[PDB]
């Protein structure tokens, strides 16, 4: 179950390696199209803080998701920042969501006092005063409440089905990073002239089995030239011995 | 879900009958408590469904509107007042669970009920 | 009155399978499914079987249903005399626009 | 939850000769049989230090936090618990959290509204227990967290023979606050004043937590 | 510029229509038909706009889906597919080239027209 | 229906210069320039005005076109037997981002 | 213009980097994700123009 459009929730995303492989799998993701960033090399970067905001909307709604977007849902529900950098995702979920009786459980916003900015956060679903004279207690002449069910129903046709939609929203690098892509896979080869590449460090040589003994925390060894002569491979806890060629 | 359900009530044409169904063991806020009326001795006769929020029910082609039905999730409690009476409204008027996935439509657990004799 | 018709009494020898009918339109019983619900006399209904298929209560596994087109079957195996109920068919249709319930079935159980 | 428990006893701050501790890692290096020069911030050698002993004692006092610190605590009962890198302990800024109770680490910075002076100590009178983990009332906006494995405690409270020497080193550089630890249970003697000899300080971890410090709290029990 | 588009369709409501416009003696890849429905009698409204190069195109606004674009360069033709048909459809399909600037705006001529009954 | 208010129906004798107007809102009228089509029954429409200053293809001088605020109107002098026509104002919009239409109205040539 | 201007594109998506002075063009369909694709454009493979 995913949050209501009006009561949209802000998950954090921080301290890990994010694979975009399965959330570029699933075969249902249509609407995936990304603004800020190419979608095909989200894999291979690195971000200090990701947002995701789970919820799902209707298919005559999908349209006022882009940032910048104007309408009912884009205005009065949630609305994307003009410079909105990442993008989301939508899928159908008629046959998940929505009962075989139909789910009436999204409620959307109609009457609101004034639009809302970007981003911003409002849970209180106090009745609108159509009228001049300001209504109090319960709802009647003047003043209605400002919430409409969402009515998904097997019936119903294209459109009007269950899409849920997730919301990537991201910085660029701008702090110390949280999320990074994972690193390309690669074999280890020894007693080879090779352009190794070491969690950056960047040589060529040929490698070969070292007595020398690193302490665990130890990761570099430097001779008296001042320059890396011993690697300890991520993978293999085995430590290496560079030379050149 | 325990569908606590108000006593045993008789009343004349037009007077009118209000049945308290209560709510316990979970938040009313969320679910629903759908009302159909069974005939003694005879099959079960659908009225209607309303919603706690928002204040949006819905009712039978046969009602047209008639009946009327206040729910508070605060209350915890599914008020339904006929406002029309006949002979024909003489049944049991039993209110029934939703299935699950926000609770909404069908009917899961039904409650003791309450019979109005007109 | 009801939508659904089904017979007004249901007599069987306790451990014989009982079938009992539900008859109603293509827009309500041929359309979506069908609901199986057992009421014991002076007692709240309860869903006996339900998407023509499973049972919601974890009901015993002699009280199977079937839903062929406009046509509904509850088959009881196993007969017993606490199984003297009330038996009630349901389903939602389009052209009334929710859920319609049967005229019910009196299944009664002899010595 | 916290007691305006007040009735504190102090004494006089007592100083004494750090001879040579104070000493770590430079850098994630690998070097042998050579010798090597690095400026960095360190402790000096026959520096001084400022010496405090609680007992009937009640003294958990600020200390000015400046561009990292050396802290060395002779004990064998564990009560030093952590620290707290708070400025303001009002939940408006943003608050460290440096505990580890039993075997959690909890590490988070966030608005943090802590008592007067918030203490582990007192539960279940003489008894010893651990108490006042409510040690703030609310976290609003918290951006990090982590946990970790426990380091090696002392279970309850044992008061006599301090043979545990935990002695750490704390800085905050480029964003990233590093701990350099050291853990010797081996200390033959009466405590008094520092040991002599050498000791290797390897660091511990490392964290991006970025926020500025400039005084904080520590953490006993 | 001649645009030929399809002849009288009569179709069952809630069912598909297809129609297409052909373009003759020009360059299809730098002209487009942004396709416009006319009521007869009635004033036009505008359906969609499309280009043949990437396929993209962009609805009416009223309608997210309705009726879906395509566009084949090699026959030099543009199809369009109208689906959930309602007594409201009854009317013309104009297509219409677009102006000047590489033809992907505004309009200056129409195809003969294609007439539907719903 | 149509945002642009078109009046449905207009008369006019040959000779005489006859105006119509049509309304719309200041992001599409009082933003951007109407254009002016007229459509002979039965025949595909064509452009008589557009940019409210110009003619597409040598279109007979005699019409002519002004916009002011959030109308336009398309004033002909010089009224004659072909000139039964379907005349509709176009013009682009930032709320629907789109070419709004008007209703269409319909100038007759009078005995 | 105001209807808005469309005939000027440019590639998103390419096998890798080009030299200075690149003068072919494809239209051909870019195959991004691991199951090749052939014809139209599809899932796991995007028009990257
Ligand atoms: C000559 O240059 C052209 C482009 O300047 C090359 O065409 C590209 O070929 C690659 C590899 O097949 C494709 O991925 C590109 O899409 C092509 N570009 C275009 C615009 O189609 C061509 O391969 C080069 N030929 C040689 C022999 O190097
Ligand atoms: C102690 O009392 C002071 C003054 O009332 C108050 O501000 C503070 O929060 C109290 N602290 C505790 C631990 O109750
Ligand atoms: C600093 O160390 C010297 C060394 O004995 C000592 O005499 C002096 O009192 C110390 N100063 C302070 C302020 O502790
Ligand atoms: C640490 O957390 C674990 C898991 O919640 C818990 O079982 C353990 O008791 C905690 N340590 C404490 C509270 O001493
Ligand atoms: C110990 O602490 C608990 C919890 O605060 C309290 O209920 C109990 O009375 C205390 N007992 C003693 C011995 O003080």
């Amino acid at each position: 179950r995913f949050a209501s459009v009006y009561a949209w929730n802000r998950k954090r995303i921080s301290n890990c390696v994010a694979d975009y492989s399965v959330l570029y799998n699933l075969a249902p993701f249509f609407t995936f199209k990304c603004y800020g960033v190419s979608p095909t090399k989200l894999n291979d970067l690195c971000f200090t803080n990701v947002y995701a905001d789970s919820f799902v909307i209707r298919g005559d709604e999908v349209r006022q998701i882009a940032p910048g977007q104007t309408g009912n849902i884009a205005d009065y529900n949630y609305k994307l920042p003009d410079d909105f950098t990442g993008c989301v995702i939508a899928w159908n979920s008629n046959k998940l969501d929505s009962k075989v009786s139909g789910n009436y459980n999204y409620l959307y916003r109609l009457f609101r006092k004034s639009n809302l900015k970007p981003f911003e956060r409002d849970i209180s679903t106090e009745i609108y005063q159509a009228g001049n004279k300001p209504c109090n207690g319960v709802a009647g002449f003047n003043c209605y409440f400002p919430l409409r069910s969402y009515s998904f129903r097997p019936t119903y046709g294209v459109g009007h089905q269950p899409y849920r939609v997730v919301v990537l929203s991201f910085e660029l690098l701008h702090a110390p990073a949280t999320v990074c892509g994972p690193k390309k896979s690669t074999n280890l080869v020894k007693n080879k002239c090779v352009n190794f590449n070491f969690n950056g460090l960047k040589g060529t040589g040929v490698l070969t089995e070292s007595n020398k003994k690193f302490l665990p925390f130890q990761q570099f060894g430097r001779d008296i030239a001042d320059t890396t002569d011993a690697v300890r491979d991520p993978q293999t806890l085995e430590i290496l011995d560079i030379t050149p060629c | 879900v325990q569908l606590v359900q108000s006593g045993a009530e008789v009343k004349k044409p037009g007077s009118s009958v209000k049945v308290s169904c209560k709510a316990s063991g979970d938040t009313f806020s969320s679910y629903t408590f759908s009302w159909v009326r069974q005939a003694p001795g005879q099959g079960l006769e659908w009225m209607g469904r309303s919603i706690p929020i928002v204040g949006k029910a819905i009712y039978a082609q046969e009602f047209q509107g008639r009946v009327t039905i206040s729910a508070d999730r605060s209350t915890t409690t599914v008020y339904m007042e006929l406002s029309s009476l006949r002979s024909d409204d003489t049944a049991v008027y039993y209110c029934a669970r939703d299935q699950s996935g926000f609770d909404f439509f069908y009917y899961d657990h039904w409650g003791q009920g309450t019979l109005v004799a007109v | 009155q009801s939508v659904l018709t089904q017979p007004p009494s249901a007599s069987g020898t306790p451990g014989q399978r009982v079938t009992i009918s539900c008859s109603g339109s293509g827009s309500n019983i041929g359309s979506n499914t069908i609901n199986w619900y057992q009421q014991l006399p002076g007692t709240a209904p309860k869903v006996l079987i339900y998407r023509n298929n499973e049972r919601p209560s974890g009901v015993p596994d002699r009280f199977s249903g079937s839903k062929s087109g406009t046509s509904a079957s509850l088959t009881i195996s196993g007969l017993q005399s606490e199984d003297e109920a009330y038996y009630h068919c349901a389903a939602w249709d389009d052209s009334l626009n929710g859920p319609v319930f049967g005229g019910g079935t009196k299944l009664t159980v002899l010595g | 939850q916290c007691v305006n428990l007040t009735t504190r006893t102090q004494l006089p701050p007592a100083y004494t000769n750090s001879f040579t501790r104070g000493v770590y890692y430079p850098d994630k290096v690998f070097r042998s049989s050579v010798l090597h020069s690095t400026q960095d911030l360190f402790l000096p050698f026959f520096s001084n230090v400022t010496w405090f002993h609680v007992i009937k004692r009640f003294d958990n006092p600020v200390l000015p936090f400046n561009d990292g610190v050396y802290f060395a605590s002779i004990e064998k009962s564990n009560i030093i618990r952590g620290w707290i890198f708070g400025t303001t302990l009002d939940s408006k800024t943003q608050s460290l959290l440096i505990v580890n109770n039993a075997t959690n680490v909890v590490i988070k910075v966030c608005e943090f509204q802590f008592c007067n002076d918030p203490f582990l100590d007192h539960k279940n009178n003489k008894s010893w227990m651990e108490s006042e983990f409510r040690v703030y009332s609310s976290a609003n906006n918290c951006t990090f967290e982590y946990v970790s494995q426990p380091f090696l405690m002392d279970l309850e409270g044992k008061q006599g023979n301090f043979k545990n020497l935990r002695e750490f080193v704390f800085k905050n550089i480029d964003g990233y606050f590093k701990i350099y630890s050291k853990h010797t249970p081996i200390l033959v003697r009466e405590p008094e004043d520092l040991p002599q000899g050498f000791s290797a300080l390897e660091p511990l971890v490392d964290l991006p937590i970025g926020i500025n410090i400039t005084r904080f709290q520590t953490l006993l029990a």
